[PDB]
């Protein structure tokens, strides 16, 4: 059941991704900023 | 109809985000970029397209980019409310600043950030039909905004020709100072300006800040109101674009109408009903107290007198309820006045605009509601004063080469210092001689 | 899910649309009625 | 006999809707353009303006020309705009600048062939063609450099014709634009030659007019455009409705015209007067003619005092008699002897025209050729003096490539004219 | 008097469907074959495109020829392919490859038996057998190739008939294919000696048509293909319906020919205006003579400005007086006399039909002869040599077998052809 | 109608992986062959026998083969999850890998192989009533894809003769290496390459990799990203067979359109809208934008600057919904351009074709979804320079007969080399002498 909302859209495709490990500690995968961030990303799940 | 927005350096995207903020709340565009969707008006019209262009779901995306070397601006642009208003490729950040120097910016760093700039500037300059300029925001006290301003007027220069670009500039303040090495970072600037742009829109800090303490009752202001005065003046100068009107005025009449000789382009800005909300319900605001205002010293936003000068062109611009009528009245009224002075080469003094759309009221803001508005752009001899004192502290300070290593180490020769020295002088002599009165009788 | 693709700029055989839930991007294109029969046959548009 | 007319730029464009709102109420045509007349006299000339578009409806014959459609779309936009047929808008993608030699040399000369098109379908459709009407200002960019442009053009392709001006130019007073007395010396060259016949408006007649006529006190532009509607639609009535004593267009420049260059002429509509005093005196050809001669209703900042006539025409509309008409017309020149030229045996000729504007008894607009207008020139020629000296603004017009030598030639043709009207007027007979 | 329809390769097929469904429409027949028109002027002349099959049918003669079979089953599948008789399409089993060679000499001699049996079965049915009719490009590779050898073909069994053709000629602008310029020449070398009549359109004039007079914002190619199928239809319509004045195939070929290489017309068909616009104009012969003639209204990129008219024809279809066309045929023959070839006293023909096209009052087909044509196969020779000196794609041809001689003297013709249309502009009487 | 597909060592097993991964998601075959019951079709439809045969069962299977001298590829295709969609008897594995060498592979070890093989195509092309072409999947810097492909190529150019072959090939990047000796092995295969081939498309990673760095947001990208874009490419130029279209575009047309001499037969392949999900819907995406981009070196798959040398002939394919007037004006847009430059002799530069399928997206990429794309296929004496420094490396080693011995051992003569480097030293001059203006008018 995808919404057809925005933010839904953007992110449904990186998701689904099969190399969602090797995006860890980049800007993909921080959903609170958009992509090509320069700021510190953390890489680890207690830290995230 | 089109207009591409460049920001540059940190004045500049600190001023960049005022103005976005304001275009936004005038057209109704939500921070998300998307119209709301249960507005019905059904004219569904097209002024937003001057600033917008559609991605055809209906989201709205702006007509700029964002340049910096340092990340820190951009990142709390990137974090901020605005997210995703911008597209990412936009939002251009380098690794380190130009520390102040000119020579840095413009040799060193700025050289490898350029070709993205310029390759943004391209991909938005396709995707028009009819652009008619481009309007610049920096300051050429600093680094960043020194040399990057620079070198991406000349190479847009080249690579775009007769295209307009007007530029929005903060100067070093007369007294008021915020970085030593200020005098030689504005010469340097002015150089590179005076061939490569085509009006010049002269700024004073000290001047907005006396403007806010003695009209609003401000003590204490920072830089959030002053960026949303620069943002009410030139979406004043641009609502000519985008509402229906009387007398309408294009980007190049201004050009044709305020430049006499093709170096003589540096301008004042000042702006008339600045007023507080408590203050607004006790007076009304007719046409000609306001045309009076505008020609008072207490309402420029640039640290000049024009009582030591003499005009060579105003341009007038009404925005709201007003009529030709008033406006006519109200200049023959100003032409009556002893104490306002025109060359006597320029008998027509006087352009005028007319403009529908009245001032737009800003949730947080610190302006009240008013009906009508008036703005002037206005060309005068009396901008000599600025420059002659960034000249005198530039002799003071070049006496002793008092921090010229840093330069010529990171890449400048010492003879660029007295040959953009003398052209302030052949400036200053030009200011000298077309304001001279001779008589032909001989 | 899977569904089946108009034909809005010719075409007579059925054509196949993947995944229709992800909304495509870009833009749509502008499209009327307004054909070539219309104009050169349908003179009896307005009955003045 | 019918007219072909161009609006052109903002002001002309403006003017020229409020004039087919004029003609279309007078023949009672619906925006729609359905008929909807109550008198057989409406429909019997309708072919003079409009043509006729199939299963009832009627189309005007103008054309619209502008650099930047947002007077074109304003005009679209207007609540008689749908009238215009689609493929006579024509439109550019960028401005004239405010500059004349940007507006006459580089965008002009890349549209000007598909209006000269467009004239030329509208023209040969006629069965008999009578003179081309112009509406434009003066002291813009587009609308003097492509007006002067157009005007040379159809004088080139139809030289047997009649070509007729109405033009706004620039007020002493109202400065709206820096580079005024620029578009206004190269528009006044280019008119003295080409033109048969020119009419001026001033903005500040206008506005004295309805200051201290009608007493207004807030008015608009509405109200100046339909003042030169008024009488733009007035000069042409005897040619599209029958009278006692019916006239032309050239039979006006016959009579006008006593020498090629002294062409240009001011012009009046007499029973202006607000609604309140109206109901305390009657209309009749005594007051019309006072009203007629009184500089406060004409239409141009210099004045008849400081001249002298040498012809003038008074078209009347109305149920009236031709007794108090000849009566009073020589009345005038009797009594007022001094300011007439003596060499003419009589100066004013009269015409009646049975059918009023709606809503009035009786109206006569009023074409009067005065040596006056000579100040305006000469005012306009000072202000070109004291800019030409410095090379105030040249710089633009030398770029889009103009030579200097056409400053000096449009300069002395100007002095010329100004010259020749002072000689005729200071001329004595021994 | 029954034509034969040959329709080859994707361009031809696609616009010939279109034609069948025009013509289908026209003579109301049903998609399944059955005649439910509503008048005898319908039936009476169906003979004329339809061999009638038993209890009701109608057939129509056509034959669709491929190498592959992709657009054939497109035009099966489409809402009036089941009216086409099985047996008639003929299909190969791999493409020319763009390769006139390929098509010409390798799957051509492998293929034309079958098609030329199926085009004598057609023609030994007919009672009286009038010309042939062929679709095709120029440009493409089995089109032009296998096109040209059917002609041949057909004019050695069939010398005493006309052979017409339709043809889409390579834009000016911008190449669909890069060998476009020998399969150009290559086909007008075959042409030129074969044929009676040939017409040429370019896509792109199809283009500034659709955007200039329809204003259309998403063109296809259905909207071109209908606007060929329209003048395809249009020409015959003479042919089967009565008139005051009947014109013929033959009687077009006598009247357009003076000599008989000068045989590459220009096509265009009148009433086109967009939806916007139809409101504004009503029908007239004065308006329709003067938009024939307007260049906006040609179907190729020459414009008739640039060259003189030999010859032209007009095919009115409508009830209208035949006066209007006599003298509005004289009246644009004076009034542009420059344009037109002195040495011929009248260079306009007309022809009137009763019946017009469902839906339009009147129409008009216009064919012209002008020497502008000589502009485009200049412009395929300047390609052709820079292309040949430098032996650019050549070897593909020579490896199916082609000598370069053909090469030399395809060029050597269409200069001779060029030669001739110049020296026929550039005539006097002395 | 029919195309039949090789795959040869293990870049060409694992980019066909990914390809028949994509063409079941399109035409909808789940992996094990079965098609389900709810894509039904209104109509009886073909389409999917490009690709696929049916047993009569309604099971599915497709027209190709798995080549390798090493069992661990296949023995993973067997085992993985699409191990019913493949007949057993068409996946072909051996014991030992050519180690790099081509020699090993073609004399030694893939002799023995080949005969099954060729038994195997034989076996797929009776099977087929409209075979129109091979499409080869190989890399040529190492043993068995060289040595085996070139051999493969060679017996089937006898066998079949006329039938085109086009092969998709991975070159050795100009700087990112894997093997040292890679140059001897791209020299030897391009020597038996360039007579037994019709068209050649040239890969090189580096391109992939930044390609997935700057446009894609992809730090650390891999091979099934790479395998991905490929699969698409595939896609592209093969959708004009499957799908209708305005301008349908066989095999051979683009062997008689693209390849001028016969063995100038080297082309570059490129594709537009490469982006992220997250860019893509702050954009429109016009046909002119597209156009643009496909001719900027950013949007490029191999590692060549096109500025250096002359186009001699491009066709573009676009897919979705485009309209034909649409390329038409942006090809002529792009003919006007000043750094885009054709050679004299080509005048009409350009082939195009127009498909209605617009591309798929898969549930795992990492492409966002657009309803349009534009893929490329060009030829341009840039290529030379590409050559150049294999041919470099090259001499560099075989001065000193750096590895020979290995060679020599497996079965080849010292000759070879030379005669292989003579044939690529021919090869560039023939670039250079295509290039060459012809002035000589006089
Ligand atoms: N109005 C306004 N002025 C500012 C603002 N920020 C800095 N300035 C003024 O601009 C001058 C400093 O220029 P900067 O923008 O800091 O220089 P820069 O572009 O950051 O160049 P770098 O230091 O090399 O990074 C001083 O005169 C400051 O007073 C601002 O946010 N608003
Ligand atoms: N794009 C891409 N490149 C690959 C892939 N696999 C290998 N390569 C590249 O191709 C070259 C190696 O060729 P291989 O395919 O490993 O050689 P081979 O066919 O296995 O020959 P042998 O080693 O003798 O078995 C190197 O440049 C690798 O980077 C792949 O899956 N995708
Ligand atoms: N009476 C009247 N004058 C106008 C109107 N609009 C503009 N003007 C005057 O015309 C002059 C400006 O000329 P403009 O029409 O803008 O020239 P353009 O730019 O070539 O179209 C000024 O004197 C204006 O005051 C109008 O609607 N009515
Ligand atoms: N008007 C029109 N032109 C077409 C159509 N299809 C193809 N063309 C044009 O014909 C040329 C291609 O020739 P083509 O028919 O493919 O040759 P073939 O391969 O031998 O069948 C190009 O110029 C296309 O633009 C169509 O349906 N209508
Ligand atoms: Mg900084
Ligand atoms: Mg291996």
């Amino acid at each position: 059941p995808v919404s057809p909302a925005l933010a839904v859209q953007q992110r449904l495709i990186t998701d689904m991704s099969s190399s969602m490990p090797l995006f860890a500690g980049t800007a993909k995968v921080q959903k609170y900023a958009i992509p090509r961030y320069a700021g510190h990303v953390p890489s680890f799940p207690r830290n995230v | 109809r089109e207009a591409i927005c460049i920001h540059i350096g940190q004045a500049g995207c600190q001023v960049g985000n005022a103005c976005w903020e304001l275009f936004c709340l005038e057209h109704g565009i939500q921070p998300d970029g998307a119209m709301p969707s249960d507005k019905t008006i059904g004219v569904e019209d097209d002024a937003f397209n001057t600033f917008f262009s559609e991605t055809g779901a209906g989201k709205h995306v702006p007509r700029a980019v964002f340049l910096d070397l340092e990340p820190t601006v951009v990142d709390e642009v990137r974090t901020g409310t605005y997210r995703q208003l911008f597209h990412p490729e936009q939002l251009i950040s380098g690794k380190e600043d130009a520390a102040n120097n000119y020579a840095r910016g413009h040799y060193t760093i700025g050289k490898e950030i350029v070709d993205l700039c310029l390759d943004r500037i391209r991909k938005l300059a396709d995707n028009c039909t009819g652009l008619q300029g481009f309007l610049v925001y920096h300051a050429v006290g600093g680094g960043t905004g020194s040399g990057l301003g620079a070198l991406l007027l000349e190479r847009l220069s080249v690579d775009y020709g007769k295209k307009s670009k007007l530029g929005y500039t903060v100067y070093p303040s007369p007294q008021v100072s915020t970085a030593v090495v200020e005098p030689y970072n504005s010469v340097l600037s002015t150089h590179s300006l005076l061939e490569h742009t085509d009006v010049a829109a002269m700024l004073d800090n000290e001047a907005i800040y006396d403007l806010t303490r003695r009209n609003l009752d401000i003590e204490r202001p920072t830089y959030t109101n002053l960026n949303r005065l620069i943002g009410q003046v030139v979406s004043s100068l641009t609502a000519s674009l985008r509402f229906d009107g009387a007398l309408n005025v294009d980007l190049t009449e201004f050009q044709t109408n305020l430049v006499p000789y093709p170096r003589i382009h540096f301008v004042l800005t000042s702006y008339a009903p600045v007023i507080s909300a408590e203050k607004a319900y006790h007076e009304q605001l007719s046409v000609s107290e306001i045309s009076n205002a505008v020609f008072e010293p207490a309402s420029m936003m640039t640290k000049c007198d024009p009582r030591h000068g003499k005009y060579m062109a105003c341009c007038l611009m009404y925005r709201g309820d007003v009529v030709p009528k008033d406006v006519n009245a109200a200049v023959a009224t100003i032409k009556t006045k002893r104490t306002i002075q025109f060359v006597d080469w320029s008998p027509t003094g006087f352009k005028c605009g007319i403009n529908y759309q009245p001032p737009t009221v800003v949730p947080g803001g610190d302006l009240a509601k008013v009906q009508r508005a008036v703005c002037m752009i206005a060309n005068s001899t009396a901008i000599a004063e600025v420059f002659a004192r960034i000249d005198h502290k530039f002799d003071l300070m070049y006496s002793k080469r008092a921090f010229v290593h840093w330069y010529v180490g990171e890449g400048m020769e010492e003879g660029e210092f007295s040959e953009a020295r003398e052209d302030l002088a052949a400036l200053e002599k030009d200011y000298e001689e077309v304001g001279a009165e001779s008589a032909d009788m001989d | 899910m899977c569904s089946v693709h108009s034909n809005p700029l010719g075409g007579s055989r059925s054509r196949l649309h993947i995944a229709p839930q992800i909304i495509p991007a870009g833009r749509q294109g502008s499209r009327d009625g307004t054909t070539v029969r219309e104009l050169t046959s349908n003179h009896y548009s307005s009955g003045r | 006999r019918e007219i072909v007319c161009v609006q052109a730029g903002q002001c002309g464009n403006q003017i020229g809707s409020k004039f087919w709102e004029v003609i279309s109420d007078e023949h009672g045509v619906d925006p729609t353009g359905t008929y909807q007349g109550d008198s057989d006299l409406q429909l019997e000339r309708i072919n003079v303006y409009f043509d006729e578009a199939t299963g009832g409806r009627y189309v005007p014959r103008s054309v619209l020309i502008d650099l930047e459609p947002g007077t074109m779309d304003s005009v679209r936009a207007g609540p008689y705009g749908q009238i215009f047929r689609p493929d006579n808008f024509i439109f550019g993608q960028s401005g004239a600048g405010n500059n004349w030699a940007k507006g006459h040399y580089t965008e002009g000369a890349e549209l000007i062939d598909s209006v000269l098109d467009v004239c030329c379908k509208e023209a040969e459709s006629c069965d008999c063609l009578q003179g081309f009407q112009i509406c434009h200002s003066l002291g813009g960019g587009t609308g003097s450099g492509m007006g002067t442009l157009l005007i040379s053009k159809l004088r080139e392709q139809y030289p047997d014709r009649i070509m007729m001006t109405f033009s706004i130019i620039p007020s002493p007073k109202v400065s709206d634009t820096v580079v005024e007395p620029y578009n206004t010396t190269l528009s006044v060259h280019q008119l003295v030659e080409n033109s048969d016949e020119s009419m001026c408006i001033d903005n500040e007649a206008l506005y004295d007019i309805c200051f201290r006529t009608l007493k207004l006190t807030t008015p608009t532009f509405g109200d100046l455009n339909h003042l030169v509607s008024a009488v733009v639609s007035g000069v042409t009535c005897c040619l599209r409705f029958p009278g006692q004593l019916n006239s032309d267009l050239r039979k006006l420049a016959v009579n006008l015209v006593p020498f090629p260059r002294l062409h240009f002429f001011m012009m009046g509509f007499a029973p202006l007067t607000s609604r309140g005093s109206q109901q305390y005196r009657g209309l009749s050809v005594p007051e019309l003619t006072q009203q007629m001669f009184d500089a406060k209703n004409m239409m141009q900042a210099a004045d008849p005092r400081h001249g002298r006539y040498l012809t003038a025409s008074a078209l009347f509309r109305g149920r009236m008699s031709t007794k108090e008409v000849d009566e009073q017309m020589l009345n005038v020149q009797n009594k007022n002897s001094s300011y007439f030229i003596e060499w003419i045996p009589n100066n004013i000729k009269s015409s009646v025209c049975d059918i009023p504007p709606k809503g009035l008894k009786m109206a006569v607009t009023f074409i009067g050729n005065n040596t006056c207008i000579q100040e305006m020139f000469r005012r306009v020629g000072e202000q070109f003096t004291l800019m030409f000296r410095r090379k105030a603004f040249l710089h633009w017009y030398t770029g889009e490539g103009m030579d200097e030598m056409e400053f000096t030639e449009a300069e002395s043709n100007m002095n010329d004219l100004v010259s020749e009207y002072q000689q005729y007027q200071d001329a004595t007979i021994e």
